[PDB]
């Protein structure tokens, strides 16, 4: 139950400097690892516009409560138009004082990120691609429950949902062929072929998986604390111009 | 301070923050509110913001001055690629950034302005009825309004005015069959700017094809602004010699305009055999239509009929025979009442009294 | 009284569309066959009016009303902007005078 | 119809119960009762099932589990009526507004007059996205698919809740999906969403279009069947 | 020069059928979008 | 189209004299399964449908009543009709009669 | 029950004048091509000829109709209500021009004061 709100960052910045000012303003100590991660480590990427620099600003405090526990997962790239962004969870006041420090010190522009429909489709595509240590991408499956909430005259059709079980999802994926994108090449053409409801134009609200994640239009609710690399890669790719 | 997002967000001095940072910078290049302005404009264009109305007037008010930020905004925004994103917000920012610009960097931006005006024209024709293209013509004409106020950038202004007027006079935008008044409003604005130039470079003549097209339209506001321009260039051309066939061209213009107007009898851009061909195709009555304007004459005739107790053609002569006491003089009285008052369509009466000396004593 | 007008208007529409199609086909046939003073000779050569007058004047009325609403809204925004700009200019002039005073005092 | 109000009592003088309604249509084997699940409801329904017979025994298997709102709606849906099975795009056959009797004129006949139609598209030309006659014909096409021939969005009957299930079969794999709906009038809002060009009407199947209304059942190879 | 010439160049440069009682079955089946009987007599 | 008009009028009055029998088999096609074979652009019908037009003629008012329609659709894997969408009111049992005729398979 | 028919005949009138303008320009193009087996001025005099054709058609309509029955009250109310806003339009244009002149004066004063303030701030430096 870690609702990940998302905010934008205007200018590319390093984080190794100025962190002592945050320590002096906060009277705490935080660890900021520098993970130079790279998406689809399979060699069909060219090693260009595929790498990112992740700054997991943890707060190594007493973990007796999860609502006061708040990570700060960052991302960046020195090649795109908007280079960086962050995402924060929890309900601490330290989130407010650290966004105060980020607005005050480096002089950047913050704004919340609203989600599209194809962005939510790509996030549901990327939140199931699991990375193992043997340099390959194994794909788990979840009984996904899509959602819609349109507005009609006199509240005719309030809300309606499309639920797909796990074995059916795996059958559609194995029947489409071998690809790393199931939820944009197999299921959505199947729903368009058998129902005619194009889910790219219908108003999405909550692409919900089987207790694993819960992708929304304003936030992402998960079950574990960590967020995967492809998820933040798709989010950073989405907010470009 | 350094938090720019809380400074110009929207303290008695809170209205004066950006000027303080700009004088504390010694500017010359990319400051902090410059980056905030361009970033908020990009965020408003890419639809990444919920409400652009809480940001856009702040952008306009901080960017109405500061010519370098305005030049960078017009240099890196006025293109088709940001035109195809959102035409409303582009309309707002070009209404806010253009009439206060007055560029003096290179003074070679003629090709850039005609390229932008051609690109927005190609996009407004690619929709085909957009009611959008004439708004930026109004704004670029209000920037022509301040370009001619200084001694600098006047030749560029007049050649851009000629290019804009020749581009605004296509029948895809305005025509008497099925069109609007937006191009007419932009054209009367440009003609008013021409009057303000002529009242105080041998290119004041707008060219005879545009002259016959602005005379040929049945738009009364456009015709009143046209004859206003004609009396203005009469006042500017009276102190010029009658050689080189341009003063004679202006005489031909006012002669053709009087041929459309009260004076009868001829080459009004086309042979009178073509007039006889049309009048033999559709149809005493050969000259019963020589001068939607006559509804205003009938309405103002009913208005002046209030001071007394109680389709100008030969039927009006029959109605006069049914019971001043003429038909040839009621038009002169209508022109006199349009002359003396401060009601609009004043310039047609001003032209009819400043020319055609046999009727100037009315 | 209107149905016969609709009927002859549609008949004229079909007649003019057939004339357009035959004209374009004839010119395309001549151009596929192909591999001054004539324009002057063209210059010497050559349910409609009420429909065009009604359509033209109605769209003129709608466009003039839209132009008036747009210009009134932009006029009140530009007037509020001019008011706020002049107030900021007056406050900055007062701060300029006080800064000149504080420069003379030091 | 015949509406029967059955009221019951209890002794702590007499504390009343909730009145239980049982609606008999005149000539139909479908009997409506008010929605309850207490032991008094089962007692009243079982007593009616015992006393209506008098010659040979009758049982009451329930045909639906989701309640519906009004008595006009349930009468038009499941009573003795011509709309009892068509209910959807087949609503034209439940009113016969397309044909006349054989004793009618032949000059005013659809074979002789001809109806204005629009050429359908069968290639995938929907995912890549003016002429008001074609716009009127598109709205007429949506009116044809979601209703009969020709307010203005609400159907004949408002349906509250519908849950579908599409069990197709590709390369010997049973691929199930589970559609669920909600709201006041489902198929009217679906016609409204199709009217805004969000749903490609060329690929809307019959069961989604509104036929077999208020019936939430599965689909096994292209033919609807209700659920118990 | 080139600007006025380019402006002059830019200025100079700038299905529904009705079925009946008799028809072939392919042209009827293409436009068949209603749940009505076939009108081919 | 005058001789074809008279031929179509004779066809329509022949349809009328056949329809005076009472039990007619009008052809039909469900517009959802109009699949294209993609071999020449032509359209073949996937699942055939056959509509029955029952029409009872009265005697007192001496006119035809409202005709009741029965629609049959062929199953996808059995080559036998199953009763798709009938319009008969429910006091006349239709599904049991369709199960009773010819042992269920038609 | 006249509003739907009136908007239908409005759309029909727009389509009619569209196909009429297309007919005129394609008859001109037909005479241009078939008269012999092309410039901005030539096309401009052609559109001038078209504008004169529509103007004579307009005044022929006016002298045939005007020079309280059916299909006549629409034109009368149209000419009554179409020409009552020109004074307000010129009022709004004059207000916008005066607002632009005031903005030019304030921007010139602000830029001069900005140059003087950056001079005084370089003196402060």
């Amino acid at each position: 139950p870690y609702t990940w709100k998302f905010l934008g960052i205007s200018k590319q910045l390093s984080l190794e400097n100025g962190i002592a000012k945050l320590n002096q303003l906060l009277n705490l100590e935080v660890d900021l690892d520098i993970q130079t991660i790279r998406v689809p480590s399979d060699p069909d990427g060219g090693t260009a516009a595929d790498e990112y620099i992740r700054y997991e600003m943890r707060l190594d405090i007493s973990n007796l409560d999860e609502g006061t526990y708040s990570k700060f997962i960052f991302l960046g790239n020195s090649k795109m138009e908007v280079p960086m962004f962050l995402c924060y969870c929890g309900t601490d006041n330290r989130n407010e004082v650290v966004l105060q420090w980020l607005k005050a010190e480096y002089g950047v522009i913050m704004w919340p990120i609203k989600f599209e429909q194809k962005t939510m489709i790509k996030l549901a595509d990327a939140s199931i691609v699991h990375v193992t240590k043997e340099n390959i991408e194994q794909i788990t499956w979840f009984s996904s429950k899509l959602y819609f909430e349109p507005e009609t005259q006199d509240k005719n059709l309030r809300q309606f949902s499309i639920e797909i079980p796990r074995e059916s999802c795996e059958g559609l994926a194995l029947g489409y062929g071998n690809t790393m994108h199931p939820y944009n090449d197999a299921i959505v053409p199947y729903i368009y072929n058998e129902t005619g409801m194009a889910v790219e134009r219908l108003p999405l609200t909550s692409v919900i998986l089987a207790g694993h994640t819960k992708i929304m239009r304003e936030s992402i609710v998960t079950s574990t604390r960590s967020l995967r690399n492809r998820v933040l890669a798709v989010v950073l790719q989405s907010i470009q111009f | 301070n350094s938090n720019v997002l809380l400074p110009r967000k929207v303290d008695s001095l809170k209205h004066l923050y950006s000027s303080i940072i700009l004088i504390k910078n010694s500017r010359d290049e990319s400051s902090s509110p410059y980056e905030w302005c361009i970033w908020q404009l990009k965020r408003c264009f890419a639809h990444q913001i919920e409400t652009p109305q809480e940001v856009i007037p702040i952008i306009i008010s901080v960017s109405s001055m500061d010519n370098k930020l305005s030049s960078r905004i017009i240099q890196t925004f006025c293109n088709l690629k940001y035109l195809k994103l959102d035409e409303l917000t582009l309309k707002k920012v070009c209404g806010g950034i253009l009439p206060l610009w007055k560029p003096e960097l290179i003074s070679g931006t003629r090709e850039f302005f005609v390229k932008f005006m051609a690109s927005i024209f190609m996009w407004s024709t690619r929709d085909g009825n957009n009611c959008t293209f004439s708004e930026t013509c109004f704004y670029v004409l209000q920037m022509i309004t301040n370009w001619v106020l200084d001694d600098k950038l006047i030749a560029l202004g007049l050649t851009l005015l000629h290019d804009m007027q020749s581009l605004l006079t296509l029948d895809k935008i305005f025509n008497n069959a099925t069109s609007n008044r937006f191009s007419t409003m932009a054209f009367i604005s440009s003609l008013d700017i021409l009057t303000q130039l002529s009242k105080q470079i041998q290119y004041l003549i707008v060219g005879p094809d545009i002259m016959n097209k602005v005379f040929s339209s049945d738009d009364p506001l456009l015709l009143s602004a046209a004859c206003r321009y004609l009396v203005a260039t009469k006042n500017k051309l009276m102190q010029y010699p009658s050689t080189n066939k341009f003063v004679r061209m202006q005489n031909q213009y006012i002669m053709d305009l009087t041929n459309y107007l009260y004076r009868n009898k001829s080459l009004f851009g086309v042979s009178p055999d073509f007039f006889k061909q049309i009048l033999e195709n559709l149809y005493f009555k050969n000259a019963k239509f020589f001068t939607a304007l006559s509804y205003i004459c009938i309405i103002i005739l009913r208005r002046l009929e209030t001071a007394e107790n109680t389709i100008i053609n030969e039927e009006t002569f029959n109605n006069f025979f049914r019971v001043v006491n003429n038909i040839h003089d009621l038009r002169v009285k209508i022109l006199m009442h349009l002359s003396n008052t401060a009601n609009p369509y004043r310039d047609i009466a001003a032209f009819l009294f400043t020319y055609l000396k046999s009727l100037s004593k009315y | 009284v209107l149905d016969v007008y609709i009927k002859n208007l549609e008949n004229q529409i079909g007649n003019k569309r057939y004339f357009l199609k035959q004209a374009q086909g004839a010119i395309d046939e001549i151009t596929k066959r192909s591999l001054s003073e004539v324009f002057t000779e063209l210059l010497r050569k050559p349910p409609i009016g009420f429909s065009l007058t009604s359509n033209f004047l109605s769209l003129r009325a709608q466009s003039s009303s839209e132009w008036l609403s747009l210009m009134n809204d932009q006029s009140v925004d530009q007037k509020a902007m001019l008011l706020l700009q002049n107030n900021i200019n007056s406050d900055l002039k007062e701060l300029l005078r006080k800064l000149q005073h504080q420069m003379t005092i030091m | 119809v015949l509406i029967t109000r059955i009221q019951l009592f209890d002794s702590n003088p007499l504390i009343s119960r909730r009145p239980y309604y049982v609606a008999f249509p005149l000539n139909s084997p479908i009997i409506f009762h008010s929605v309850d699940k207490d032991i008094y409801a089962r007692l009243v329904l079982q007593s009616i099932s015992r006393t209506i017979s008098e010659r040979e025994t009758i049982i009451f298997k329930p045909v639906q589990k989701i309640p519906v709102k009004s008595i006009h709606n349930i009468m038009t849906l499941l009573g003795p009526s011509r709309f009892a099975e068509s209910m959807g795009p087949w609503e034209c056959y439940a009113s016969a507004n397309f044909e006349r009797s054989p004793l009618h004129d032949y000059k005013k006949h659809q074979g002789l007059t001809g109806k204005k139609v629009m050429v359908r598209e069968f290639d995938d030309s929907f995912l890549n996205d003016e002429e008001p006659e074609i716009r009127r014909l598109r709205l007429e096409k949506n009116m044809i698919k979601f209703k009969g021939s020709a307010s203005r969005y609400s159907s004949l009957v408002p349906i509250e809740k519908v849950g579908f299930t599409l069990k197709n079969e590709i390369n010997s794999r049973i691929i199930t999906i589970k559609l669920k709906f909600n709201g006041n009038d489902i198929f009217g809002g679906l016609h409204e969403l199709c009217d805004k060009n969000l749903i490609n009407i060329d690929k809307v199947p019959g069961w989604l279009a509104g036929e077999n209304g208020s019936f939430s059942g599965t689909i096994m190879n292209g033919d609807f069947q209700r659920e118990q | 020069q080139n600007d006025i010439t380019q402006d002059f160049l830019n200025l100079i440069s700038i299905r529904v059928e009705r079925i009946n009682g008799l028809t072939n079955l392919q042209k009827e089946l293409v436009t068949k979008y209603d749940t009505l009987p076939l009108l081919n007599m | 189209s005058t001789s074809d008009r008279s031929e179509l009028e004779d066809y329509i009055v022949l349809e009328n004299v056949y329809r005076m029998f009472g039990i007619t088999f009008f052809p039909l096609v469900d517009p959802i399964d109009l699949k294209i074979k993609d071999a020449s652009g032509e359209i073949f019908v996937d699942r055939e449908m056959l509509g029955i037009r029952l029409e009872v003629f009265s005697e007192r008012t001496s006119q035809f009543e409202k005709p009741h329609y029965v629609l049959l659709k062929k199953r996808i894997k059995s080559n036998s009709w199953f009763l798709f969408k009938h319009t008969i009111p429910s006091f006349i049992d239709v599904q049991g009669i369709f199960d009773d005729t010819n042992g269920g398979l038609v | 029950s006249s509003e739907k028919q009136w908007e239908r005949i409005q759309q029909l009138e727009k389509e009619h004048v569209e196909v009429y303008r297309e007919l005129l320009i394609t008859l001109d193009r037909l005479y241009l091509i078939r008269k012999h087996n092309l410039s901005h001025t030539q096309q401009r005099l052609l559109e001038i000829r078209h504008q004169l054709q529509i103007n004579l058609e307009k005044t022929a309509l006016l002298i045939r109709l005007l020079e309280t029955n059916v299909l006549f009250t629409k034109l009368q109310n149209l000419l009554e209500e179409s020409n009552s806003l020109d004074y307000e339009l010129l009022q709004s244009l004059g207000a916008q021009s005066s607002l632009h002149k005031q903005l030019i004066e304030s921007r010139a004063e602000r830029d001069e004061l900005m140059s003087k303030l950056i001079e005084l701030s370089s003196k402060f430096p």
